[PDB]
């Protein structure tokens, strides 16, 4: 019966770093996908597995919420199947995702003048994530043959950068705030249902 | 005519099975089927060899991340192609010529490898690029004039190198660039007017250099920033155009005045 927390997903004054994706687990509450879907605030409105006119009509036993700040030019990587420093190193979707991904430009709340150095990215890894994974380290690369002892160096860098939005980018430089939606029906009773 | 293993390599065979969707590498493919692929991706393998591939030649985009290959001659026959993307952290030699014909070429990666330095003329025939990325090499040198006949460029990304030092006018025919990045190498100046025929930049990055901040040397460099310092950027926090820092004093660059 209670409202699900959309709202405190969505009009966050503060998003997480794209890296430290921040989740979080939606139960037991009604939501309105459809208000979502027909606001037109959005650039990015995509669903995989479902139909976002029949949202309202399901009930989920847990919807996940994924949210972070990227580049307008990445949100294609937000997509299953796809490449890319984000979809590699930063935040991946399983191929056979039941899901919405949403997103809006956020010009005028994450770019700054000389920079918005508060959102990061991971550049380098060893290997490519895992669908859903996360991976907060802040260990130096290895790029080359030789160990780095934890300390900067030729071949051997710092695997995360700022993106520096500044305000005057081009759209596909500008940021963007991203919602990713999960829908899960385990062995359970589906407790987050559209209104009444 | 049906066969297989025409891949040698036994992780790349299995890469061409899946492709083809077919129970293993010793299923036959005819050449209808081999025409069929248009694009191979091939992430965090164990290739050693892509011998076979020459027989492709319908491939538009490959990409590809092996810490084991260092021969890529293969590859020179594949004149459709529009997007290669490698991986290649032993790959220490181009072969000669080897992208001379791969003339629809729109986007070129080479990163992570060991290539300390470029053949002449090496991308002379990709009149079609758009965009050139070689971060994380040991570059220490490049070719003069290597990027002059690349004249519809729009992005150059040569960061995370050991460049000590840029040719004369190596930018100068690139008048469609809108983004460069030299972010993360050795460079203690770059030629004077090195970026005066940029008419179309809108993105440069240029911090983490040691910038040798002794005028005149430095001169410049310190008065491009301050007249065109819109166009700075930063992946460090710091005022952007205030980024490019001199080695020693940690002054930023655009804050020195050199006389006349
Ligand atoms: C808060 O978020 C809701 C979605 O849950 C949205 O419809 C609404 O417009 C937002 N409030 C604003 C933008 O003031």
């Amino acid at each position: 019966t209670n409202l699900c927390p959309f709202g405190e997903v969505f009009n966050a004054t503060r998003f997480a770093s794209v890296y430290a994706w921040n989740r979080k687990r939606i139960s037991n509450c009604v939501a309105d996908y459809s208000v979502l879907y027909n606001s037109a605030s959005f650039s990015t409105f995509k669903c995989y597995g479902v139909s976002p006119t029949k949202l309202n009509d399901l009930c989920f036993t847990n919807v996940y919420a994924d949210s972070f700040v990227i580049r307008g030019d990445e949100v294609r990587q937000i997509a299953p199947g796809q490449t890319g420093k984000i979809a590699d190193y930063n935040y991946k979707l399983p191929d056979d995702f039941t899901g919405c991904v949403i997103a809006w430009n956020s010009n005028n709340l994450d770019s700054k003048v000389g920079g918005n150095y508060n959102y990061l990215y991971r550049l380098f890894r060893k290997s490519n994530l895992k669908p859903f994974e996360r991976d907060i380290s802040t260990e130096i690369y290895q790029a080359g043959s030789t160990p780095c002892n934890g300390v900067e160096g030729f071949n051997c860098y710092f695997p995360l950068q700022s993106y520096g939005f500044q305000p005057t980018n081009g759209v596909g430089y500008q940021p963007y705030r991203v919602v990713v939606l999960s829908f899960e029906l385990l062995h359970a009773p589906a407790t987050v249902c559209g209104p009444k | 005519t049906p066969i297989k293993q025409i891949f040698p390599d036994d992780a790349f065979a299995e890469t061409i099975k899946a492709n083809l969707k077919k129970k293993s590498v010793t299923d036959a493919v005819t050449q209808n089927e081999l025409n069929s692929i248009d694009q191979i991706y091939a992430p965090d393998s164990d290739i050693k060899s892509v011998q076979g591939i020459q027989y492709l030649p319908n491939v538009r985009s490959l990409k590809l991340r092996s810490n084991k290959l260092h021969d890529i001659s293969a590859l020179k026959e594949l004149t459709n192609l529009t997007f290669l993307f490698l991986n290649l952290n032993q790959l220490q030699s181009l072969p000669n010529g080897v992208f001379d014909k791969l003339t629809n070429l729109k986007e070129l990666v080479l990163v992570e490898n060991q290539l300390q330095s470029l053949p002449d003329g090496v991308f002379d025939k990709l009149t079609n690029l758009t965009l050139l990325h070689l971060m994380v090499n040991q570059l220490q040198s490049l070719p003069k004039g290597v990027f002059d006949k690349l004249t519809n460029l729009t992005e150059l990304d040569l960061s995370y190198n050991q460049l000590q030092s840029l040719p004369e006018g190596v930018f100068d025919k690139l008048t469609q660039l809108k983004d460069l990045r030299l972010y993360q190498n050795q460079l203690k100046s770059v030629p004077d007017g090195v970026f005066d025929r940029l008419t179309s930049l809108q993105y440069i990055w240029l911090h983490d250099n040691p910038w040798d901040c002794t005028c005149p040397g430095i001169r410049y460099l310190s008065e491009w920033i301050n007249k065109h310092s819109g166009v700075v950027r930063s992946f460090i926090p710091l005022w952007a155009p205030d980024s490019a820092k001199c080695s020693g004093s940690g002054k930023p660059v655009r804050s020195i005045i050199c006389p006349t």
